[PDB]
């Protein structure tokens, strides 16, 4: 047993929730408590959906126990199907459904559905909710995905994408605007945008591309398995990983490597002379694995930073973590614990803060320059505004959103100082 | 009527609770979703270091039951250790901690035993299982009544959790009235809890304390049944009936509650400006549903067309109930896509409604404002009347203006 | 003598220079003192420029006086030519240059330089900077710009845009982008992206589109009677103000209007439950008269604000100032003194100050929140970042830019409460 | 060579010298275009609401002296009205008030008149056909001098505006080196004014006063010149010859003198990591390129290809030059493209140049550092040492191996 007051990831079924959202025409019948409806806020509100998630839940009561139960289920999953019609179901269990015996998948079955039905096996109490969007996006990968003839033209997959996802929606334009650049054609968005029908022309692609490992490691995984699906190892966030991102993707794809830097400014504004007092400003960064490595090789590589500070809450990408971090001569923090990143934090007394809310809100308490760059954020982080933190433009963002803490700091040093 | 409930469990009052008593510590067992939930429905409040905290349990925790009630016992003593400022503990109840069996009682008695009495150890669920949104605060209540200490006094009682500018403005009402003793059962100290006797007589401040009702009356203390004080009408009939029972005469009354009526009901006119002649539908959040309907259909000129609420308890809302018209149709059993499709259907003006169904209705075409603001906004007594009005009345403005 | 510690807009020489600096091959010679050659730092600075500025100064001193001044014009003028080699010439003189009795267009035709020269002659105290770009793009245009056969397809003109302007390089963006959505090429960007030979194919434009008319309305009146080409009166910030630019471009145009919708969001984030308390929430505008008379538009019918104050700096934009106020309830404070919108916002004590840098360093002693709207800015207002205050995507950046400084304070003040 | 000149009017001067006069309003009297050089580089200062205002001459204003002074009282008079707390005002002429020939050492002795026991009206030119940059400040200081009372007592004198924090460890090292009482002529108000008299030798701080070093020769007071304290070494020179013409014992100066500049050479050593074996390019900016050569070349081991001045006092720079190795080419006057031809064919490795030059050479690949910060941020003596070794250590050169 631990007190927890902030958690950094959620339970599994908000991470298949977050994949049943931002797909369309896929359902998620969950085997809930009543009063587990609460993250359907999440979407509302967070990433203002004009749309209610496709989430049917049971609200099983005291009285629901036992015999009730399945019963309460399979009547549930079935008026699901036949209000909202969609094209497959996922079916699961939270935490109380875990804790009693009713076999979801078991009912979804005998209900005999005419749409696949996706049986989900979270395990909630070791796991989480990265987990459970990476699991969900497998399994329904399996269920629709098959050997598919690849179009006659170069096709990429974008794999990765769940609702909930940090900038998420920028990223997703940013990347297709590279790859139409290259000439290669984006043949699915997933799990963003995607239907089960797009899932079944997932097979299609000439190669994907993992832009979030996190939720989609998974599913990338099983089709270089079985689709023959090479996917990309390199995030594009940053001009240097970006551009590595540019070749890996080029030669994956057999076109030569084309990405447009006209708009590109984060090189020049970084070399100059209003850039300088950058050098050597110690950082720490937090937040989920990817964001974090690729943060942390934009401000070494592009921004004069010196990092001092690497974690990750996602103990599934420890290795990568601690390998990364120990290119920068440290050693990964792989915690879940707001506490353990505090205690780092006020230890090394980082000149400027990048992570995620709760790093943005410690930083705020010592008085440290602070910007967002991970998964857990809040309704103002999830921009309308057009903010990608991947590709050139990203990296345009990533300047100027890493910069404006700095800037305003040292402005009202500067007026402070003036009186 | 039974279906998807797309409400919060009680432990979704935690966050009040803890904010009206500054010595409460509230330890929530449950798993990952309990806890997710309070940080999500907290907000802001979680980066402050509030006072509520959920003891995620572990496969271990699940397969012992004794090894689950020692490492709580650890985690108590931990949590004692870390802050000495709690004076009272309170081990919430949640749905997983349910279904393992995990009778908090027993550890209730158990740290109270060990940890006395420096910690008081009281026992309530929040499980949305058993319980949802105010039923927590309700709980909580209910809990705390039984441990209150007898007394011989004729005391009033102010049950329910408040604001403190709004309790302030209660006390200082009653005060001018010429009442007795006023105490508040949510005290804000574990010292300064109120005691309850044959003698002692209560009035609900809140619509949703059935529970805390029933143990109160176990006490032998004696219900103030009054509507409930939303509006300036619902405030004169709350303070009217309250001093029915303690001799307060007309004359009194009206020199102490004609400036405080007189100004609110301009605050209430000003604020409720686009809300006349408009309809409002209600779906079952709170069970503040009927009791501020009341107030919207009488006040705001608003022609209520349903009243969703989680449960009636008739019985204290009562009068509250009478004082509402003929027209709107009333209903407990909640099933969200059948009051969604009734809200389609009847094409209402203003959508009371929760957080999750708000933007979705917004997109629709329906204006919408989430229930939840209602608890967490001081929208009581008189000064706030004018507040309760406006907080209707700005999305119809917004909507106004937009378009 | 009235003592100035802040003025709103610099000398006309400056927009002089804000004119040279846009375009490519013009360079401004400028009989100007020793010292006059601060504005250089503006350009390379707070537009973070790679180059220098297309400025030759003559820096005179005491002991070059009479036939000596006049000499050391004409060496920097032929220097000019001699190793810029500029494909145009305007030549132009300062505040103290203007005292001294030395006349700026004789010695340039004595030098009969083969390059065409322009002389702008700019009363430096009387007018101001905004006088001194206007009518700098009007000259270049009178001398380059003639009659032409129109272009075979649709071509619009972006009239306006110079450097140092606010957000100029991404609202050229976005409005190109919305013209070819619409099926208009854009002929020309001028200043910012013109150069002679474009200045002279400003003829060859169906119509112009003045995109800011405090430096290209000049230019838009002679082209509307010299090269016969109407100019668009509306200006597209903001979604109203978009819709009515891409309606007068295709009646101007003749295509269909064909707004591209698909990325807008301020509409929707506007009408979320989130953006419900800001409703009723009182604004103050200060600034060029065609951005506060567009941001007072986008606060009332698009964002539910109520406009308090309502100003321009801007002494040449008063008819339309005046005229947008009335519309609003207000009388529009026409002031070029920071003292006199000081006490404007002193007295109406509004809840978000909309304005330029200085009305947001005074929000910032009153403790309002404040977002920058206007053209006197820093180099933190050039973003790197797309930041468009135009069209579709700049209703986006709007959107979140002004309703920034409100949610911080409301963050701020949840965290004071609950701690 | 006489060309274009990137280099600011003295009008720059005022921005800095208010910081250490409290007591002291600098009024312009200028053109639209005055203000706006004085508020550009000014920056946040202008939103502090700070010390410089400038009186905008109008059309009506330029025909006129009579008209024009009396309105220039009206606004003084107004000033006084709105800042009560100011006793000294500056009368700082401007190019367009040169020319109009409007006389303001007139005006001062007028508004002394009027409100003399009140205010004390200075008056000096920080005109760009006069003045250049830092000759703002020495012009100013010249301007104060001849009004400073006369004293019979032979005490420490410094000249030179400094940051307090500076000012303070100067006077504290002077006063551990135990003979002569320090003052500084740049009072923050003007009741703590200096004495000047014949038997007070003054020692300056900043090289660019050289009519300030003027002024006090008219005074009787006589100049020891010195390396300015610039680095450790600089710093101890200038100690040196300070304790020298005191009387200080050798091995007294040097065991008080230790410790600090220890920590200085540590200090410098530390932050000229990258600076070893590298070129260095100085453009006429702000009169420091002598001293600041000197402390490169030598403390930081920074080879000098040239140093650009824009006007070389000569006998008050006499002991840094001959500190300053041959290697290194000083010269006098700007021309603009000569000097960017120079910098492009020698490729320094970092040039110290104005702000308006110092991005386009960035931009074609060399490493830039703004000389006008120098005059902002504490760059004077052991405990600024490190800082000022690590300003030159990083304006790219440790960003450059970063970016490229
Ligand atoms: S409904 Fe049950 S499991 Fe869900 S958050 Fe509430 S107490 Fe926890
Ligand atoms: S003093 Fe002369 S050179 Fe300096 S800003 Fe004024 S006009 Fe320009
Ligand atoms: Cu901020
Ligand atoms: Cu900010």
């Amino acid at each position: 047993m631990k007190l927890t007051l902030w958690t950094y990831e959620g339970p599994p079924h908000v991470g298949a929730m977050r994949v049943a959202t931002g797909m369309t025409g896929m359902h998620y019948v969950l085997h809930a408590p009543q009063g587990d409806t609460y993250a359907d806020l999440l979407f509302t509100m967070i990433e203002r959906r004009g749309k209610r998630p496709p989430v049917s839940y049971t609200t099983f009561q005291a009285r629901d126990l036992g015999s009730d139960t399945a019963e309460l289920f399979q009547s549930a999953c079935r008026d699901a199907y036949e209000r909202f019609q969609p094209q497959a179901i996922m079916v699961g269990s939270s935490c109380t459904a875990e804790l009693i015996q009713d076999d979801t998948g078991g009912l979804a079955d005998a209900l005999s559905l005419p749409v696949p039905v996706v049986h989900l096996e979270l395990p909630s109490y070791q796991r989480k909710e990265n987990f459970g969007a990476d699991e969900s996006f497998l399994q329904i990968c399996r269920k629709l995905a098959r050997p598919m003839e690849r179009t006659e033209k170069v096709s990429c997959n974008l794999l990765g994408p769940t609702a909930l996802g940090f900038r998420h929606r920028d990223d997703i334009l940013e990347v297709t605007r590279l790859l139409e650049g290259m000439g290669i054609a984006v043949n699915a968005v997933a799990p963003m945008g995607a239907s089960p029908a797009d899932i079944a022309r997932l097979g299609a692609a000439h190669f994907n591309v993992l832009l979030y490992p996190e939720t989609g490691e998974s599913a990338a995984r099983w089709a270089e398995k079985t689709l023959k699906q090479p996917y990309t190892k390199t995030v594009p966030i940053g001009v240097g990983a970006t551009r590595d991102f540019v070749a890996e993707v080029a030669a994956l794809a057999g076109v030569a490597p084309v990405a447009d830097d006209s708009r590109l400014r984060q090189p020049w504004w970084s070399a100059s002379v209003d850039s300088t007092y950058l050098t050597g400003k110690r950082v720490f960064l937090f937040g989920d694995a990817t964001h974090v490595i690729a943060a942390a090789r934009v401000a070494r590589d592009e921004m004069g930073f010196e990092v001092v500070g690497m974690g990750c809450y996602n103990r599934e990408f420890a290795r990568p973590m601690r390998a990364a971090a120990k290119g920068y001569g440290l050693e990964a923090l792989v915690t879940d614990d707001y506490l353990e990143v505090e205690e780092a934090i006020q230890a090394l007394a980082p000149e400027l803060i990048l992570g995620t809310q709760m790093e943005r809100h410690i930083a705020k308490r010592l008085g440290i320059p602070c910007a967002v760059i991970s998964a857990p954020v809040h309704v103002q982080d999830f921009p309308a505004r057009y903010s990608p933190q991947m590709g050139f433009e990203g990296a345009n963002v990533l300047f100027d959103t890493w910069i404006h803490p700095l800037t305003m700091g040292l402005e009202e040093h500067l007026l402070t100082m003036f009186r | 009527e039974r279906g998807q409930r797309e409400v919060f469990c009680g432990l979704t009052g935690i966050i009040w609770l803890h904010r009206k008593m500054q010595d409460a510590f509230f330890l929530v067992v449950g798993s990952r979703t309990c806890a997710h939930l309070l940080q999500s429905a907290a907000g802001v409040m979680i980066f402050a270091e509030p006072r509520f905290g959920t003891a995620v349990l572990e496969e271990k925790d699940l397969a012992g039951l004794a090894d689950a009630n020692a490492e709580l016992d650890r985690e108590v003593d931990r949590l004692l250790a870390r802050r000495p400022d709690i004076r009272q503990l309170f081990l919430v109840g949640s749905c997983p901690s349910e279904v393992i069996k995990l009778d908090l009682h027993r550890a209730a008695e158990r740290l109270s035993a060990h940890h006395g009495p420096a910690v008081r150890v009281y026992n309530f669920s929040g499980s949305g299982i058993e319980t949802t949104f105010t039923q927590g605060e309700d709980a909580c209540l209910a809990s705390i009544v039984p441990t209150l200490p007898a007394t011989e006094a004729r005391e009033l009682l102010l049950v329910g959790a408040l604001p403190d500018v709004v309790e302030d403005q209660a006390v200082s009402l009653l005060t001018q009235l010429g009442i007795g003793p006023v105490r508040c059962l949510p005290a804000h100290h574990a010292a300064e809890a109120p005691g309850v006797g044959p003698n002692t007589v209560f009035a609900l401040v809140q619509p949703f304390l059935g529970d805390t009702h029933g143990a109160l009356t176990r006490r032998g203390a004696r219900h103030i049944a009054a509507p409930f004080p939303f509006g300036e009408e619902g405030t004169t009939l709350w303070l009217k009936a309250i001093a029915d029972e303690f001799g307060v005469s007309a004359e009194t009354f009206e020199a102490v509650t004609a400036a405080p009526r007189a100004r609110a009901r301009k605050a209430v006119a000003a604020a409720s400006e686009g809300l006349r002649g408009k309809s409002v539908f209600f779906l079952p959040d709170s069970q503040l549903e009927p009791s501020l309907a009341r107030f919207l259909t009488r006040e705001c000129g608003m022609s209520a067309v349903e009243v969703g609420t989680p449960f009636l308890h008739r019985g204290i809302l009562g009068p509250d109930l009478d004082l509402l018209a003929e027209g709107p149709v009333l209903s407990e059993g909640q099933d969200v896509e059948r009051q969604l499709d009734r809200v389609r259907a009847a094409r209402p003006d203003l959508t009371v409604c929760g957080l999750g169904l708000a933007n979705p209705l917004e997109a629709e075409g329906f204006t919408t404002k989430w229930a939840i603001e209602l608890v967490f906004t001081p929208v009581h007594f008189y000064e706030q009347a004018g507040d309760l009005a406006g907080l209707f009345s700005r999305p119809v403005r917004r909507r106004a203006i937009l378009r």
